[PDB]
């Protein structure tokens, strides 16, 4: 039924602002909150917004960061009118690029408040589904508050599932060396409190724009427009009411065969720059390491569940024979023990792009959600940095500093080692 | 004498909807009111499928169960909408999950008792309730899980009376959920011990009837329900029409089932979509026209009933009927003697001058079970998507406990290719 | 064959007669069974009241599943309610005396600085 | 003296209704009961106007008994004499005897005792019932066990409807027949089997009827039965009373089953051809076609033979006609009983049902033979039974309602042994 | 979020002065009043370095400590004189001595509590105080001694917030006092346990940049302060300017420091000179990068050769294409790939702010954790124990109330810090 977004952390927040924005274009809401369509009192898009008061259309979201700065630039540029001054929690002092600070030291204090301001939004909902947690993998509040949130959300909310969108961190447009530590830290405390988790590899997004958009050295608000589009094609199912993927379970009951293995690989279809493609051709893109969403290589790992999420003008009569010659040309690549997939999700709502943005209006777009075993490639490409540093206690002392334990590091690498193991342990028979 | 109908699940319900409006046409009932039609028969056996209420009026004996609003307000908003009595609608609100357990265990038993409550007050009103029939999917929870629950709870209360279902065995091609094999094997088990007849309906068939046999590219859940709707009218007719049978539903079962397990009639139909007698008969006896995905070749017919429809000479009928049993003499069992009886009722359906329906207890149905159990153990393998039930409160071995019940049912059907 | 008949009766509306042709040439119900009709009922009543004690069976196993789940669920909440605030009050005690451990070295380059002026004012 | 009809089961009831109808035409009773010793043998002179049949009608659904309290004749019986019972027997003996039976039997049994009580010296009963099929096999069986107890000497004549694939519906048929026929046979005296197939046969050849109805078949059986019972309704020498019925036909306790053959079945539309000769109709009785149970008595031995004549006939004719039944056709007698032919003349011309299928005939004949070839149908049944039980086939529905795996065993056993007596009567 | 500034000592103060007036220009502040400039950015992050008072006005968050009037009335009488709030001036009256003890023990602690009194004010006024920074000499008491004290007392009060100093390592060549080695070692010890980052600035360098790389004959304390003033603007910028970082000062340290000792960024600069010498615009990016990565342009007197970079930041200034920047940046890491450590992965991040400094179209600042810093420490300790030998000038501290072994106690703390840097040429 209902559906709450949490965005913690500078990265979370700005991905958020850049897709609440794109939600807003899609459903036709003028910034001030009011939409001139016959679809409010308080079905269909009520999944995400709440028809509060007699005029406006507030997002069911809560925004948290530990500096102001970022949350501040929401109560600034129009959209300022869109939320409730309540729903944006800021916290005075930074997390400083450090998990321990985020979880234990600076966290402690703000968590009680957030947790409860969330409970306000769950209370204006008759049968709430779950949460969408947007947050940065590496980096301070994003790894460390997010981790604490989930532990707590997990307690305060029963079944109510939790979907995370993590931002897997990339040397080129980062600033923080200590990154890896933070990701392998959170990811450990975090994973037994999560249900399905879309990783988004900054590098791969930086990649798409440098190749497919002709952008020289792309901005954050460059990257975010792109992610904004992808997320909104994932969440698309539950917003217009979809012919498939129409609830959080039978959306993901689809994707995750095993409790641990959350991490699906996304692939967005026609990224093409303003200043059109065939139903066949865009499908035949989803399987192209370039157009990928996490830098890896799925042609060599096995697929173990595959979704195709179509959006736009499409008759299934096309989709089919297109797939047909995905199998008689390219690399099939299936696991020992699960059918040969392809849940196929048609949504007739044509894809809208941000007005003076980078991309153009497309007729049809595709979205492929694959749970391949090759996405653990980035599980090590991380690990290895973490390994090669901790090996020297490298930056450790900043953690033990704020209050942490030499061994809680040990213990988290332990988890990845073991995970990296399950992902390997799913190949053949 | 009198039958109630339970119609549970998105697949179960949108079947139930089409069924009802097609039979409601044959009798001729206004989207609300009563009779409008030059025929006069109809109403003899309307007693059976319609409990009648005040004013003119006729209202079905139907209960509609779902575990979410969505598909219920589809019926009420669609074709023969406001025909069903307002509070015969059992709402869901919650999840369904496309998961057996939620529907048989948690969110199901959550409701259930409210369903029993409508059924108990239609059947207790009903003057000589002969039995219930049910419609529903087999891969996917609200139908397969709740309904298999329903029926277990429907017996016990009503041992007594005979149970009956059109169930839709799911295929790998043309489906939504990775898991359905799990969902199916769990209800198959349930059915095989609690129903008295069970019309098997493959969507591998239903869809195949459309693209090999109909030149229809993009098969909806529409023109595909259309078949089931028709085939269901077929099977009912002679409890609901002539007076040339008389079809106790019990009698009907006793004479159709040799062995108490194995009540798995694969059906089939005559003409198709939106007819001579010979070319009607060697058509309801072709596989390329069966409702299960089998092939009534590898597998011999235990018992076989057909019912014919059209003001035509049945002096032709038994003569063609005979002919099939000799042109295909091998493929009926010998040890039950007059094991293929047919009868004829002369009031045709929507469209179509002449038509036929084939009810069929063929051990070739083993061919369907085996197909599911094949992709089931292929998944219960390294115990895959199972963790969605692990956590729901189901047992590790409870799957294996019903995987086995099925591999019996396989090699009993195999054990009945026997001897004179 | 041409035979002779034996006349066997004549009345109002008829006549009977044998016609022998070629001579022949020579060569406990019990009532007690009404207790049989309630032995038949002996086994019916056994059957139906068995697919009841086999059905009121598959019943309070349902009781299990339905709750032997919920019972195994909050068995996680009150596993992760202290895997928290006692992993986390381990933190509070942890740091707070790495503050002290920071400070008490101060009182010691401090109550050292004190004593070597009381030593200057004696040199 | 007196004479009570019981008709159990859909088949029973409709044969009944179609021969109480034909009794009525014969004795000239307008439906309402009023007609403007002798025939008091069947009806009772109740009240001052009407002429109620001495019958009782039982079925386990309403449906069929319901038809009676509907179409004129509605006026003919007493609301009491038609017992209906709510739920069906469902094509199954166990249900008929043990489960659904139990409940109604006490009532019927006593409603019969009402009719025997308005009778000074009752003779016996005529039980009409379906061989295969549910209440017909099952209730009939339970009735007889009980009628056997409640009524001393008082004999019992059954008319069974031996079941035939073409116009049946039920597969389980054989079991039910071999079931009843077992419990039933030591409580019965003489029993006319009627092979549905043979009757369906007569109509298809002799009446030109394409695919004949039930009420087609019943008009025919109605004629035959009414030629058998004839003896005791007008009172004409030979079979004046039910004891004579066995005395003439059954040499051995078990062997009840005589074979009937009705004479001139000819269809109106032919109603004015120069009608058949006393000779020719006799010479029909001995024609496997005109038979009453599908077999072949040319190859089994006869062991008692009756000829029941009805109509305009002087005995002088009958004789020389028989004479050349010998010197032409197949004699075929047993080792040790005269050479039969107890011959029954009844001057009452045979009446047919008005807008019926057959025509008014001058003379008709009826031949009641006790041949050992009629055990051909005792096996043609048996074999189906055998070839099913062999696999427990449908058994479970029985063990279900309450029965015994072994009570089946034990009934085939009886047939096996009967089939044996019937063979054991040939030559020496 | 907000930073205060303590500026103590003749060398610390006249650095402080030049700092202030150079950053005060970038933002554009009247010798007293407020803003005058067509730019509009400036003021975003003026919050940080300037606590603002009534009227228009903007006043620095500054404290000036000295142990004698002399150099305080130099500022107030000189360039941006009456800019600092009148009683943020902490006078001295007494001796300074050019002696560590007087400053850290006797005449220092004599004052100290009055300094703590201004600092406690500003910082207690300051709405989210992030940390302090300090400027001062290392050979010579009032700066090196008082400040090392200040910091020790600054902490304890402020554990909590992050500390930070530009300190001026003294050379044997171009200095006043025979003893400075003594003074240095004593503070070095102090620093290495109490600061969080500490920009090393050799006057061996500073003077060497002037005659090696300028042809500048008679090097003042003037043109030479000039460098430090510039380099200090360099380093500060991105806590005080764009919005393309965001530079927590903490974050800033966490990402810059591996091992909690060793926070010894030797720095460096892009361009140079002041008077009768130019640049023909030619500051190019390539020729800017292989310039802030040349030793002959480091602020410590090391040579970031023998010794490998732990972590390295740079910040670039000028409306230029950074699409060039990362490409040159890369290039240096490969043209000189050897001399970075492998075991911290992405250990050289750089960013760019586009509002240039006084003069100069294009310029670069190098912040720089090189273990070649070991090169500097070793240089002092070499003339220290060469003096603590037959315990020479020591008697100036003997008598002040300092201990015989207290010199050796901090001579050692230094020789650890030598061979820890040596112990980080690892694997
Ligand atoms: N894709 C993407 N990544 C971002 C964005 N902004 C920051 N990041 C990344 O965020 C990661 C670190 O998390 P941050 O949100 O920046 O840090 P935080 O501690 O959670 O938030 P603050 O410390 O208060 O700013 C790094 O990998 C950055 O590259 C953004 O707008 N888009
Ligand atoms: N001759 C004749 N045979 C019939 C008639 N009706 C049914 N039968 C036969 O009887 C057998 C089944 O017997 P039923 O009398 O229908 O069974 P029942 O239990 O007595 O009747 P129900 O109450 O309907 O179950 C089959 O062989 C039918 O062909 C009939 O009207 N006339
Ligand atoms: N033909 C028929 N089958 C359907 C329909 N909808 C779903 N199914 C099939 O039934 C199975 C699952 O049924 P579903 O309705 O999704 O489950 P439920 O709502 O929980 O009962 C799938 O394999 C589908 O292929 C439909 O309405 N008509
Ligand atoms: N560049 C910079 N260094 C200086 C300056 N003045 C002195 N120095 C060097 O730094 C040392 C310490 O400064 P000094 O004023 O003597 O220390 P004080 O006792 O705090 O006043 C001196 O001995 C010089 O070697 C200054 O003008 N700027
Ligand atoms: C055996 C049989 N019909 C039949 C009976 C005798 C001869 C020919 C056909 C039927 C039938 O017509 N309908 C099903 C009974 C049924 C089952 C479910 C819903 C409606 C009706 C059956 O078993
Ligand atoms: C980490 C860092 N800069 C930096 C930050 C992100 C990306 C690149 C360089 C700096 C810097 O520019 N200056 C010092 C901070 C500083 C130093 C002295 C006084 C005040 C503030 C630092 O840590
Ligand atoms: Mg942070
Ligand atoms: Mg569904």
């Amino acid at each position: 039924r209902e559906c709450i977004s949490i965005h913690v952390g500078q990265a979370g927040v700005q991905i958020g602002n850049a897709c609440w924005e794109l939600y807003c274009l899609e459903h036709g809401i003028q910034p001030d909150g009011q939409m001139p369509s016959d679809k409010t009192i308080g079905d269909s898009f009520n999944t995400f917004f709440s028809e509060t008061g007699a005029g406006k259309h507030v997002p069911r979201a809560v925004f948290v960061d530990l500096e102001p700065t970022v949350i501040d630039e929401v109560r600034t540029g129009t959209y300022r009118q869109l939320f409730h001054p309540e729903q944006l929690i800021t916290g005075k002092e930074d997390a400083a690029n450090n998990y321990a600070r985020g979880h234990y030291t600076i966290g402690k204090e703000i968590i009680d408040l957030v947790l409860d301001r969330i409970r306000k939004l769950a209370d204006q909902c008759t049968g709430l589904q779950g949460f969408l947690v947007f947050h940065s993998f590496g980096g301070g509040t994003g790894s460390g508050f997010t981790s604490l949130l989930m532990e707590r959300l997990s307690v305060d909310y029963g079944k109510k599932s939790k979907l995370e969108f993590s931002i897997y961190p990339a040397p080129q447009v980062s600033t923080a060396v200590v990154e890896p530590y933070n990701s392998i830290l959170t990811t450990h405390t975090t994973l037994e409190h999560s249900d399905c988790a879309f990783m988004v590899d900054n590098e791969a997004i930086y990649d798409i724009c440098r190749r497919n958009l002709d952008i020289e050295r792309p901005t954050y608000t460059n990257l975010n427009r792109l992610i904004g589009q992808i997320v909104s094609s994932i969440t698309a199912s539950l917003r217009f009411d979809g012919a498939l993927n129409v609830d959080l379970t039978e959306f993901q009951t689809n994707l995750v065969p095993y409790p641990r293995i959350h991490f699906p690989l996304a692939t967005y279809a026609p990224v093409i720059s303003a200043e059109q493609l065939s139903v066949a051709e865009i499908t035949n893109a989803c399987f192209e390491p370039a157009n990928q969403m996490v830098k890896c290589d799925p042609r060599h790992g096995k697929y173990m569940a595959c979704c195709l999420l179509y959006r736009g003008d499409v008759v299934p009569k096309d989709v089919n024979a297109a797939i047909a010659t995905i199998k008689t040309k390219r690399t099939i690549q299936f696991v020992d023990w699960c059918p040969t997939g392809f849940k196929v999700g048609i949504n007739y709502q044509p894809p809208t792009v941000v007005p003076g943005g980078d991309l153009a209006k497309v007729q049809r777009a595709v979205c492929m959600l694959s749970n391949t075993t090759a996405i653990a490639e980035a599980w090590a490409r991380l690990d290895h940095k973490f390994d090669l540093m901790y090996a020297k206690r490298a930056f450790v002392h900043w953690y033990v500093g704020e209050g942490m334990e030499e061994g809680e590091f040990s213990e988290a690498r332990e988890d990845m080692a073991a995970l990296e193991k399950d992902y390997e342990e799913v190949g053949v028979d | 004498r009198e039958i109630v109908h339970i119609q549970a699940g998105q697949c179960g319900n949108q079947i139930g909807a089409k069924f009802w409006e097609v039979i409601s046409d044959e009798h001729g009932i206004d989207p609300t009111g009563s009779y409008h039609g030059d025929s006069d028969l109809q109403l003899e056996r309307i007693n059976v499928y319609y409990n009648e209420a005040t004013g003119n009026k006729y209202v079905p004996r139907a209960i509609l169960v779902d575990l979410e609003p969505g598909t219920m307000d589809s019926v009420r908003s669609g074709p023969f909408g406001q025909i069903f009595r307002p509070d015969n609608f059992v709402f869901g609100q919650s999840g369904a999950g496309n998961n057996w357990a939620k529907g048989h265990y948690t969110e199901g038993a959550e409701l259930v008792d409210s369903v029993l409550d409508v059924v108990r007050k239609e059947s207790e009103s009903c003057d000589c309730l002969q039995g219930f029939q049910l419609t529903h999917s087999l891969g996917g929870g609200t139908g397969s899980g709740m309904g298999t629950l329903l029926i277990s709870k429907i017996r016990e209360e009503y041992p007594d009376r005979i149970m009956n279902t059109f169930s839709v065995m799911p295929s790998p091609k043309v489906s939504d959920t990775v898991v359905e094999p799990y969902n199916a094997t769990l209800s198959v088990h349930q059915l095989v011990e609690n129903t008295d007849e069970t019309y098997s309906i493959d969507n591998e068939a239903l869809y195949d009837i459309c693209f090999r046999t109909l030149k229809l590219t993009t098969p909806t859940y529409g023109d595909l329900n259309h078949l089931v709707s028709a085939t269901m009218s077929g099977v009912t007719t002679c409890l609901r029409f002539p007076g040339q049978l008389n079809a106790d539903l019990r009698k009907l079962a006793v004479n159709m089932v040799p062995f108490p397990r194995l009540h798995f009639f694969m059906p089939g139909f005559a003409p198709l979509t939106s007819l001579t007698v010979p070319e009607l008969t060697q058509q309801m006896f072709d596989s390329k026209n069966m409702m299960a995905a089998c092939d009534p070749r590898h597998g011999r017919y235990l018992t076989v009933a057909a019912v014919f429809r059209g003001r035509m000479s049945m002096k032709e009928v038994d003569e063609q009927m005979l002919n099939v049993q000799n042109k295909n003499s091998s493929y009926f069992v010998e040890w039950i003697p007059n094991n293929v009886k047919t009868a004829v009722c002369d009031i045709p359906p929507r469209g179509l001058k002449m038509s036929a329906t084939f009810i069929g207890n063929s051990t070739a149905i083993q061919e369907l079970f085996k197909r599911i159990s094949e992709q089931f153990t292929a998944m219960f393998r390294r115990k895959a998507f199972l963790h969605w039930y692990t956590g729901e409160g189901m047992d590790e071995m409870e799957f294996t406990e019903a995987e086995s019940n099925m591999n019996d049912l396989v090699s009993e059907y195999q054990q009945y290719q026997d001897a004179t | 064959a041409d035979m002779e008949v034996i006349e066997l009766n004549k009345c109002t509306s008829g006549q009977s007669f044998e016609v022998i042709l070629k001579p022949p040439s020579f060569d406990p119900s019990l009532e007690e069974i009404q207790k049989k009709l309630e032995a038949a009922e002996e086994r019916r009543k056994y059957q139906e009241a068995e697919l009841l004690k086999h059905l009121a069976e598959k019943r309070e196993h349902e009781r299990e599943v339905i709750q032997k789940a919920i019972e195994e669920n909050n068995n996680f909440i009150k596993m992760a309610k202290e895997k928290l605030a006692q992993k986390m009050e381990s933190n509070k005690e942890n740091r707070e005396a790495h503050l002290a451990a920071m400070l008490e070295r101060l009182q010691e380059k401090d109550k050292h600085a004190e004593e070597v002026r009381k030593n200057k004012e004696l040199k």
